[PDB]
């Protein structure tokens, strides 16, 4: 029984390890966006400066 | 107060460089309470992808003397004059009436103590939601009837 | 049915302090699962009976798998966040146990979900009362990574902590610029001068949020995502203990 | 006297103006101690990792 | 901008179990009101503020 739950816990793995990735991949994006924004807002407090 | 000597169209080309370019034309610069803002908005260059267009008129409220000055900003209108992307060479109308607006006067340093003043501000919105504005500012004035 | 288990974790019945209280959540099972009784039922478990629990299915499962239990105050401390921790880790828990048919089909589990008294007095009414080298080998291969990899996950995880923080002045830095900048351009009364001093300090500030911003923009995110790896990791290093 | 006062006040703030530019440089570390050992992080297991991809 | 003030009372860090333990809740104000300075701000009050308050 003690093989199986290798095996399993193997089958587990390279699902863990091909989640893992993932799980950042969106973080990464809530990063990517945080940034673009902040050019962003940064922008726009521009165009009110502009507007000064 | 009874029609002014000189009454100039306001017309500008203004942009961001690359990007967008546009010429403005609104029909007066002094405008009587019950008047219209009659004008269009002309594109020569764009490359961004616009979601919507409006005309908006600003009330700015100035009090004080010198650095002591407060001002109170207060947005009497959005009018959409644009919906979806154009291209270049598009010719938008502009037709927009005062009287829905119930406006006060343009008032001018008032006994060296306070102004009250009007703005079109015109407002372009992009799919991400950036925005991209220039304000002018506007004469209003109660006309004498006959 | 086995993944098709619903399980809802609320109620935060957060006994409130004692400086070790137990929050006690709803553990609604709605579940269409003919691995449990109830197409609803809900319970109402407390910290103690979960991690108890999670161990019985450690116990009843003797190399087949339990994966991380309700969340842990070994770091935690008693917070809405924290226990929000052990009801996810919890939600986990069960969530993929009952996608696994076997660790859903613990009895204790069943009657523990399926009734509210606890995992204990439920327990007590169900009992009616490769060779050696490589497989060794792999899992200290295996094992010796990945507490590296966990040192390194807390090592990133501390840096996640530093950079908020470090949201620090920065801030204040920025935010007193702010008022720096307003504070000679208010006594510059010249008027038109102190405008944009004090536009100056808007405009710190501004920035000064945009950056201020940024860790909880993104730092976090990936504090929180790093977090949960290292929960699992921890997990599974229960799941070896296990099956030594 | 009018002048004396307002540049000892503004001399009060440039002392603390100057001290929090100071602070914005030392509020600039780690940040990068952080993430220099935030990108030994990542890089440390990419060696060991067998998986190319 | 009086009525045009916006609260949201979360988070519901409810200081755990004491027997009269007292949660504490961000209070954000998103106030497009000008009878509150910022246009955000979060706080994070506990009971006994606001009873006094």
């Amino acid at each position: 029984l003690f093989e199986d739950m290798g095996r399993l816990l193997r089958s587990e793995l390279d699902r863990f390890e091909r989640e893992k990735v993932e799980d950042f991949k969106s973080g990464v994006e809530t990063f990517l966006e945080s940034a673009v924004e902040a050019q962003k807002e940064l922008i726009e407090k521009w165009e009110t400066f502009l507007m000064q | 107060r009874i029609p002014p000597e000189l009454n100039s169209s306001i017309k500008m080309d203004v942009g961001i460089e690359d990007c967008l370019h546009i010429e403005f034309e609104y029909s007066k610069s002094k405008y009587h309470l019950k008047d219209v803002i009659v004008g269009r908005i002309y594109f020569l260059l764009v490359r961004l992808k616009i979601k919507h267009m409006e005309l908006s008129i600003i009330r700015r409220e100035t009090t004080g003397v010198a650095p002591n000055q407060y001002n109170e900003s207060e947005t009497l209108v959005r009018f959409e004059i644009m919906d979806g992307s154009p291209s270049r060479g598009e010719t938008i109308p502009i037709r927009l009436f005062l009287g829905g607006f119930d406006l006060t006067p343009t008032f001018r340093d008032v006994n060296k103590k306070f102004s009250t003043r009007y703005y079109l501000s015109l407002v372009l919105i992009d799919e991400d939601a950036r925005r991209y504005f220039k304000q002018s500012e506007i004469i209003l004035y109660r006309q004498p009837p006959e | 049915a086995r993944p098709t288990f619903h399980i809802t974790v609320g109620d935060p019945h957060k006994v409130g302090d004692l400086a070790t209280s137990h929050i006690v959540y709803s553990v609604r099972t709605k579940t269409t699962s003919k691995a449990y009784k109830q197409p609803e039922f809900e319970v109402k478990r407390r910290y103690r009976d979960f991690l108890w629990l999670y161990n019985t299915l450690h116990s009843n499962n003797p190399g087949v798998v339990v994966p991380p239990p309700p969340e842990k105050q070994a770091v935690g401390r008693f917070e809405s966040n924290f226990v929000e921790s052990r009801r996810a880790a919890l939600e986990k828990m069960l969530n993929k146990i009952a996608a696994h048919p076997t660790l859903q089909l613990d009895a204790d589990l069943k009657l523990f979900l399926e009734s509210e008294s606890f995992n204990i007095d439920v327990k007590h009414k169900e009992r009616k009362e490769n060779k050696f080298v490589e497989q060794d080998d792999w899992f200290h291969d295996r094992r010796v990574y990945l507490d590296a990899l966990e040192n390194q996950l807390k090592a990133l995880l501390k840096a996640m902590d530093n950079m908020v923080a470090q949201r620090k002045a920065m801030a204040e830095a920025a935010a007193d610029f702010s008022a720096s900048l307003h504070a000679l351009s208010t006594v510059e009364l010249s008027p038109t001068l102190s405008g944009p001093l004090d536009a100056l300090s808007e405009l710190q500030l501004a920035i000064r949020d945009v950056y201020e911003r940024q860790a909880q923009q993104d730092v976090l995110t990936f504090g929180i995502i790093i977090e949960e790896y290292i929960r699992l990791i921890g997990s599974v290093k229960q799941a070896f203990s296990q099956r030594q």
